[PDB]
C-alpha cells in the first residue's frame, strides 16, 4: 500500500448542511493502509471511536468522534473510553491520529449529577500527557472547551489540519451573536456577519492554529509523511514520582 | 474535428450523468464553450466540474431540477448559450419546451415539434408506418373500447393476444393474454390503471410475436432532405423489459435482410421528415420477417456501440446538422468495421428479479482503461453516491474488436478488471451473459434470462476444474497473508525468528463442502493439493492492491479480495461472481467440532435515539412492511439530524414517538422480530 | 514637565479599583468580596507581591478597541505571597471585569504565575470566579484555556494545585479546577457547570434551577467534583490557610513536621 495513495472519495464525504450527519469509519478505512482497522469497545459509547490500524506498516491508534450517534458530543463514557485508550498507546510508544468533529459536550442534569467534568478532565489530560507523536485533523466542527480537549495544536500537539468544511469557533453562531449584542434587535445580520467570518476554519489559520488547510484527497499522505518525520520526537518533562490522574 | 467551419458558440446541456459528460466531452474536443445545469445534490459531478460553466437550477427531486422547464428557460436567459442539448430522456421528448426555446431564440439539436408529435403517440404512429409502405405488426387499427370488442378482435388476429398501453415508456401498462377471459379481464384491469399510469386511457389488442429479435437501426437526417442508415444494432438481452447487454453487428442479419431493413427505415424517416439522429426499432422473428414497432425521435442510450464499427461521432453529427450543414458522408461511406459489444452497469442486486436498485455511496472506483480495445461512458466517480431520484446506471462499457469473439474475450477481461466498492452491481448477471453458450452462439431473444434463468438468477455455477482453481487461489492468499504477517523490522534487543514450517494443511469451507488443502511455498510460487489433486499458483502477491492477478497451471486469473477476517471467512470475487469461503487450519479445524452452534434470538426493538433531545418528524407509520437499513423516526438535535433507522428486519410492529418528545438519554422505538 | 507621573497613579487607582465602584457594590451585595480583599485575606499581612498589575488586554473587535473598555489588569490579580511564612504563588478572578471572562491576558497572566511556581517549586491557590471565556475576545481564549490545561497537567505532580470555587464558574472554566489537586466550593454563591440552565431547557427540556444543577451541594453530596464546601468567604479562606499547612512545598520535599506536644 503505498504512503502516497490519494483518496478522493473524502472529497464530498462531509456534507454541505450542518444538519446531516456521516460516518467517520469511513473516512478511517478509506485513509489507513489496507483499510484495516481494529476497533476497540465497537459497541459502547459509540459517539467515539477508537482503534489500531496501520499507517505505512507501523501502528497507529486512532480516536476520532462519531457524527452519528449523539451527534459526536463528549460524554462521560467517550472520555473515559477515549482516555484510556490514549493512556496506552503513549505509554507504549504508539502515534495517535485524531479526527475531530465535535459540537461539544452532551448537556443535561444526568450528565452533570454524574461528574462530567472529572470525565472530561480525564480525555483532556490524556491528551495533554502524550510525548508520542500527535496528528489531528478538523473535519467539520470544532466548538468550546471540546475543541481544547480533542488533542488541538496548544496541548503540544506537532501537527494540525482542518479540511475546507471545517470551522472553529468559541461557541455556536446562536448564542455568541445573542451573547455579543444583547440589545441590538439586528441579530439577523449580526448572525450573517458572524457566520461570514467565524464559520470557516480561517480565524484559526491566521494565528496559526492549524498548520494548513488541506484537500480531503491527500489526508493519507499528509499524515504518512509527518509520522515518518516525528519518529524521532523527544521531549522533556519535569521530573516526578507520578501525576494525579483526575479519576 | 475540423475547427475552421463555424459552429454554434455555446451549448447549454439540459441532462446529467454519463450522457452529459459525453456531450461535454465532444464538445470540448470540438473547441465549443459548454455549460451544465445541474440540482443542488449533483453539485460536484464530473459533468459539472468536467463543463466550463455550471448552473444550478434547483432541489434534488426530478421534477423541480431537471424537469423544472421555467428553470431552464432562466438559465438559457443568463447564460445566452447558443443551443441546447438534451440528450436523451427528461425533455428530449417534449414538444413544448422545444417550441418555448425555439420561440425566442434558441435552436434545438434534435427533431422538429411536428415530427415527435407524429411519432409520440403509437396510434398515429402506426397509422403512417402503414402509410409508409413499410412492414408493421399484425393488428386491429384504432383502440378498442369494450372487453366485447377486444374479444371479438382477437379471434380473427390470432390466438395469442397482447395489450399494450398508448404512448409512456419504460415497458409498462403491457401484458399478454391468452384466453378470451383473459382478454377481458386483462383489457379492464389495463383500462383501471391506463388513468394511473399516463391518463391517456388508450389500449391496444393486437398479435404478439412469439420468440422475437429486437433489432435497431440508426438513422441520420439532415434539413437538406438527406437521410442515412447507420448498419444496425441488437438489443435483445433485457429484463423488465429494458436492455442490459447490446451489440453493434447482429449475427441473424445478412446483407440483405440489413440493406431491406436500412431502406425501410430510411424510407419511414423521410415520411416523416427527420432532420436529425434517431433509431427505429424492429422485432425480427426466426423467418428473418421484421415487423417495425416505434422509433426514437432523439438519442439513443447504446449510440455508442455503433460508434465504434464505423468511426463516426453521432453528437458531432447532430451539432453539425443542427448549425445547418449537409451530411458529409453518403451510403457508400457507412461500413461494418469489426465488432462491438457493450454492456449497462447498473447500481442493483441481480440477485433479486435479475436486479433491484439499491443506494449507496462509492468508497472505491476504477475503469478498466488500460486494457485494450475498452471504451468507459460514465458520470461516475470515487465517492459519488447513488440516490433515489435518478436512474441507478452507473457505467456504460464498450469492447470492439476485429470479430464477435474478440470482443467478447475482451469485454470478460474488462468486467474482470473493474472495481466498484460502496454498492451493488450486476457485473456477475452481465459476466454470466456474455459468456452463455446459447449466447456465443447466437440463439438469443427477448425471453433470454427468463428461461435461461427460469428460478431467477443465482450466481456462478463453476465445475471442478474452477472449483479446484478457486480453492487453489484461496489457501495461496490465504498462506501469503500468513507469511507477510511475520515480516517485521529488526529489533536488535528481542530478535524474531521465523517459524520453520514447511506444509501448511488448512480445511476449506466452501458452500456446504469442506476441503483438505495442502500448501507449499517456493518464493513466488505455491504448489497447492485439494483432494489429492496438484496445482500451481503464482503471481506477485501484492496484498494491497483492489486487483490481484494470478496464474493457477498457466491458465491467467484475476481475483478480488473483497473481505477478510481474522476468524476465517473471507469474500473473494473470481470469475464475476463473489464466492464466501472458510479458511481453518487443520487443528483449528479439528477444535471447531466442539463449538456449539448458536441460534440468534433476532428480535431488535429497543434501539434509541442518541440525544436527551426531541423529535423532529416520523418517518414511518405502525406496519408498513419496513425490515431494516432505513429511517424510522429522525431526531433533531443542537446541531445534527439523527437518520434513526429499524431495528431487526421483518414490519415494523408499531411507532409511536411524536415530533418534539422530551427524551431522557435516549427513546424507546420501532420494533421487530 | 511630564506626565508620565500621574498616568502611573491614576492607572494604579483604576486597578484597584476593577471594573468600577458600583460594579463593587453589585458584588457587595451578592454576599461576594472583591479578588483582592480576597487575596489579603488569604495571605499573611503585607506579604502580597503583585505581578502583571498593568496588562491590558489586545483584542480590537467588536469596538472593544474603545477606552471605555479598557480595564488595567484585565480581570485577574496575580502573585506570590507567604502563608505562615512558606512561598506560594496566587491568582485570584476579579468578577467586576468583563464578568471574569478569561482572555488572551487573563490566561496569560494566570501562565506566567503558573511558570514561575514550577521553576522554583512552590504550590498554586487559585481562587474561581469567572464567567467562562470572552466570546467577543475569539479563538484565543480557547488558546489561553488550552494553554492553562497544559501547565496544569504538567505541573501534576510537581507541585500542589489548590482550586478554590468563589462564585459561577461556566463553560470552559471548569477543567482547570478539575485538574488541580483540590477543589473547594463556597456554598448559596458558587457553582460549576459545562451548560447553563436555559441551554439545559432548550436542549434536554427540563426546569432546572442554577442552585440545584451546579452549586455546592450537588458538588459535595452526588457529584464527587468538590472535596469541601464552606460558608462564606471568609470561612473558606481561612479553612484553605488551615489546610494549606498541611501540604509539603513541592514533590523534592518531604511531608512537612511541625512541632508536637
Ligand atoms: C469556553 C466555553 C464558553 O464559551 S461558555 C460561555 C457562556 N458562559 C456563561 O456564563 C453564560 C452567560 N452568562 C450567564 O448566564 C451569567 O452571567 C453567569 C456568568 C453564568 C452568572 O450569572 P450572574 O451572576 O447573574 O452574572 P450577570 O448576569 O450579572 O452578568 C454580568 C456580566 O458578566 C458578563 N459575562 C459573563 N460571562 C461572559 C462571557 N463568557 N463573555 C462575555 N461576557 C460575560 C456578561 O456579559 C454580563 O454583562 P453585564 O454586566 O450584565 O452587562
Ligand atoms: N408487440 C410486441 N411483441 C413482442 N414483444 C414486444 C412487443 N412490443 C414490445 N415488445 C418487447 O418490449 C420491448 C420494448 O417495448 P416497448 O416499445 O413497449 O417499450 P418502451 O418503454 O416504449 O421502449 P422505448 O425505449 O423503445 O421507448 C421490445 O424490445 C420487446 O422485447
Ligand atoms: C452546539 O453544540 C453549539 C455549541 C454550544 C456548546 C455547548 S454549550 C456550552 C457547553 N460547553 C461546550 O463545550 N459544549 C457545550
Ligand atoms: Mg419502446
Amino acid at each position: 500500500d503505498p504512503s502516497d495513495r490519494l483518496v478522493p472519495e473524502l472529497d464530498t464525504i462531509v456534507p454541505l448542511e450542518s444538519t446531516k450527519a456521516y460516518n467517520m469509519v469511513d473516512i478511517i478505512h478509506s485513509v489507513v493502509d489496507e483499510r484495516e482497522f481494529f476497533e476497540i469497545m465497537p459497541n459502547y459509547a459509540k459517539n467515539i471511536i477508537v482503534g489500531f490500524a496501520r499507517m505505512n506498516g507501523r501502528t497507529v491508534g486512532i480516536v476520532g468522534n462519531q457524527p452519528k450517534v449523539a451527534s459526536g458530543c463528549l460524554d462521560i463514557n467517550s472520555s473515559v473510553k477515549g482516555a484510556r485508550f490514549v493512556r496506552f498507546c503513549d505509554a507504549f510508544n504508539i502515534p495517535l491520529i485524531t479526527f475531530v468533529d465535535v459540537p461539544g459536550f452532551l448537556p443535561g442534569t444526568a450528565q452533570e449529577y454524574g461528574g462530567i467534568i472529572r470525565h472530561g478532565a480525564k480525555l483532556l489530560y490524556a491528551f495533554a500527557e502524550a510525548t508520542v507523536p500527535k496528528v489531528t485533523v478538523i473535519t467539520r466542527k470544532a466548538y468550546g472547551g471540546a475543541y481544547d480537549v480533542m488533542s488541538s495544536k496548544h496541548l503540544c500537539g506537532d501537527t494540525n489540519y482542518a479540511w475546507p468544511t471545517a470551522e472553529i469557533a468559541v461557541m455556536g453562531a446562536k448564542g455568541a451573536v445573542e451573547i455579543i449584542f444583547k440589545g441590538h434587535e439586528n441579530v439577523e445580520a449580526a448572525q450573517a456577519e458572524y457566520i461570514e467570518k467565524f464559520a470557516n476554519p480561517f480565524p484559526a489559520a491566521v494565528r496559526g492554529f492549524v498548520d494548513d488547510i488541506i484537500q480531503p484527497s491527500s489526508t493519507r499522505a499528509r499524515i504518512c509523511c509527518d509520522l515518518d518525520v516525528l519518529a524521532s520526537k523527544k521531549v522533556q518533562r519535569p521530573w516526578r514520582k507520578h501525576a494525579n490522574i483526575p479519576l | 474535428y475540423d475547427p475552421n467551419e463555424k459552429t454554434f458558440d455555446k451549448i447549454l446541456v439540459a441532462n446529467r450523468g454519463e450522457i452529459a459528460c459525453r456531450v461535454i466531452r465532444t464538445c470540448k474536443k470540438m473547441g465549443i464553450k459548454t455549460v451544465a445545469i445541474h440540482s443542488d445534490v449533483d453539485a460536484s459531478s464530473v459533468h459539472v466540474k468536467m463543463a466550463d460553466e455550471a448552473v444550478c437550477v434547483g432541489p434534488a427531486p426530478t421534477s423541480k431540477s431537471y424537469l423544472n422547464m421555467d428553470a431552464i428557460m432562466e438559465a438559457i436567459k443568463k447564460t445566452r448559450a447558443q443551443a441546447v442539448h438534451p440528450g436523451y430522456g427528461f425533455l428530449s421528448e417534449n414538444k413544448e419546451f422545444a417550441r418555448c426555446l425555439a420561440a425566442e431564440d434558441v435552436v434545438f439539436i434534435g427533431p422538429d415539434t411536428h415530427a415527435i408529435q407524429a411519432m409520440g403517440d403509437k396510434i398515429e404512429s402506426k397509422l403512417l408506418a402503414k402509410k409508409a409502405e413499410v412492414n408493421t405488426i399484425p393488428g386491429f387499427d384504432g383502440v378498442v373500447k369494450d372487453a366485447e370488442e377486444a374479444v371479438r378482435i382477437a379471434r380473427e388476429i390470432g390466438y395469442p393476444v397482447m395489450i399494450k398501453a398508448s404512448a409512456g415508456g419504460g415497458g409498462k401498462g403491457m401484458r399478454i393474454a391468452w384466453d378470451d377471459e383473459e382478454t377481458r379481464d386483462g383489457f379492464r384491469l389495463s383500462s383501471q390503471e391506463a388513468a394511473s399510469s399516463f391518463g391517456d386511457d388508450r389500449l391496444l389488442i393486437e398479435k404478439f410475436i412469439d420468440n422475437p429479435r429486437h433489432i435497431e437501426i440508426q438513422v441520420l437526417g439532415d434539413k437538406h432532405g438527406n437521410a442515412l442508415w447507420l448498419n444496425e444494432r441488437e438489443c435483445s438481452i433485457q429484463r423488465r423489459n429494458q436492455k442490459v447487454v447490446e451489440e453493434a453487428p447482429s449475427i441473424f442479419l445478412d446483407a440483405e435482410t440489413r440493406r431491406a431493413m436500412g431502406e425501410q427505415a430510411v424510407a419511414l424517416a423521410r415520411a416523416v421528415k427527420y432532420s436529425s439522429a434517431g433509431t427505429v426499432e424492429f422485432l425480427v422473428d426466426s423467418k428473418k420477417n421484421f415487423y417495425f414497432l416505434e422509433m426514437n425521435t432523439r438519442l439513443q442510450v447504446e449510440h455508442p456501440v455503433t460508434e465504434c464499427i464505423t468511426g463516426l461521432d453521432l453528437v458531432q453529427e447532430m451539432i453539425r446538422v443542427a448549425k445547418g450543414y449537409p451530411l458529409r458522408h453518403k451510403q457508400a461511406d457507412i461500413r461494418i468495421n469489426g465488432w462491438a459489444v457493450e454492456c449497462r452497469v447498473y447500481a442493483e442486486d441481480p440477485y433479486k428479479s435479475f436486479g433491484l436498485p439499491s443506494i449507496g455511496r462509492l468508497s472505491q472506483y476504477q475503469e478498466p482503461l488500460h486494457l485494450p480495445g475498452v471504451r468507459v461512458d460514465s458520470g461516475i466517480q470515487p465517492g459519488s453516491d447513488i440516490s433515489i431520484y435518478y436512474d441507478p446506471m452507473i457505467s456504460k462499457l464498450i469492447t470492439y474488436g476485429s470479430d464477435r469473439t474478440e470482443a467478447l474475450k475482451r469485454m470478460a477481461d474488462a468486467l474482470d478488471n473493474y472495481v466498484i466498492r460502496g454498492v451493488t452491481h450486476n457485473i456477475a448477471l452481465l459476466r454470466e451473459v456474455i459468456i452463455n453458450s446459447r449466447f456465443v452462439k447466437g440463439d438469443i431473444s427477448t425471453k433470454f434470462l427468463s428461461d435461461v434463468y427460469p428460478d431467477g438468477f443465482k450466481g456462478h455455477m463453476l465445475t471442478k476444474s474452477e472449483k479446484n482453481q478457486l480453492l487453489a487461489i484461496a489457501s495461496s492468499l490465504f498462506v501469503a497473508f500468513q507469511l507477510r504477517a511475520q515480516h517485521f523490522q529488526e529489533n536488535s534487543r528481542m530478535p524474531v525468528i521465523k517459524p520453520d514450517i514447511a506444509n501448511w494443511e488448512l480445511s476449506v469451507k466452501l458452500h456446504d463442502k469442506v476441503h483438505t488443502v495442502v500448501a507449499s511455498n517456493n518464493g513466488s510460487v505455491f504448489s497447492v493439493e485439494v483432494d489429492g489433486s496438484k496445482l500451481n499458483v503464482t503471481s506477485t502477491w501484492n496484498l494491497a492492491s483492489p486487483l490481484l492477478s494470478v496464474s493457477v497451471d498457466g491458465t491467467q486469473r484475476t481475483v478480488q479480495c473483497l473481505s477478510r477476517e481474522a476468524g476465517g471467512n473471507m469474500s473473494i470475487q473470481f470469475l464475476g461472481t463473489v464466492y464466501k469461503v472458510n479458511i481453518l487450519t487443520r487443528l483449528a479445524a479439528e477444535l471447531n467440532k466442539f463449538m456449539l452452534e448458536k441460534v440468534t434470538e433476532d428480535t431488535s426493538s429497543v434501539l434509541r435515539s442518541p440525544m436527551p433531545g426531541v423529535v423532529v418528524a416520523v418517518s414511518v407509520k405502525p406496519g408498513d412492511a419496513v425490515a431494516e437499513g432505513q429511517e424510522i423516526c429522525v431526531i433533531e438535535a443542537m446541531k445534527m439530524q439523527n437518520s434513526m433507522t429499524a431495528g431487526k428486519t421483518g414490519t415494523v410492529k408499531s411507532v409511536h414517538c411524536q415530533a418534539g418528545d422530551t427524551v431522557g438519554e435516549g427513546d424507546l422505538l420501532v420494533e421487530l422480530e | 514637565a511630564t506626565s508620565v507621573n500621574e498616568r502611573i497613579e491614576n492607572k494604579r487607582r483604576t486597578a484597584l479599583l476593577g471594573g468600577g465602584q458600583r460594579r463593587i457594590d453589585a458584588q457587595h451585595k451578592r454576599g461576594k468580596l472583591t479578588a483582592r480583599e480576597r487575596i489579603s485575606l488569604l495571605l499573611d499581612p503585607g506579604s502580597f507581591v503583585e505581578s502583571d498589575m498593568f496588562v491590558e488586554h489586545r483584542c480590537a473587535d467588536f469596538g472593544m478597541a474603545a477606552d471605555k473598555n479598557k480595564f488595567p489588569g484585565d480581570s485577574v490579580v496575580t502573585g506570590r505571597g507567604r502563608i505562615n511564612g512558606r512561598l506560594v504563588y496566587v491568582f485570584s478572578q476579579d468578577f467586576t471585569v468583563f464578568g471574569g471572562s478569561l482572555s488572551g491576558a487573563h490566561a496569560q497572566k494566570i501562565c506566567k504565575i503558573m511558570d514561575q511556581a514550577i521553576t522554583v517549586g512552590a504550590p498554586v491557590i487559585g481562587l474561581n470566579d469567572s464567567g467562562g471565556a470572552r466570546i467577543q475576545e475569539g479563538v484565543e481564549s480557547l488558546a489561553g484555556y488550552a494553554d492553562i490545561f497544559l501547565r496544569n497537567v504538567t505541573a501534576s505532580g510537581v507541585i500542589p494545585q489548590i482550586s478554590l470555587i468563589m462564585g459561577p464558574c461556566a463553560g470552559g472554566a471548569v477543567y482547570s479546577p478539575a485538574l488541580t489537586d483540590f477543589t473547594f466550593m463556597v456554598k448559596d454563591t458558587s457553582y460549576l457547570f459545562i451548560t447553563g440552565p436555559d441551554v439545559v431547557k432548550s436542549v434536554t427540556n427540563e426546569d432546572v434551577t442554577q442552585e440545584e444543577l451546579g452549586g455546592a451541594k450537588t458538588h459535595t453530596t452526588m457529584s464527587g467534583v468538590a472535596h469541601r464546601a464552606f460558608e462564606n468567604d471568609v470561612d473558606a479562606l481561612c479553612n484553605l490557610r488551615d489546610f494549606f499547612n498541611y501540604l509539603p512545598l513541592s514533590s523534592q520535599d518531604p511531608a512537612p513536621v511541625r512541632e508536637c506536644h
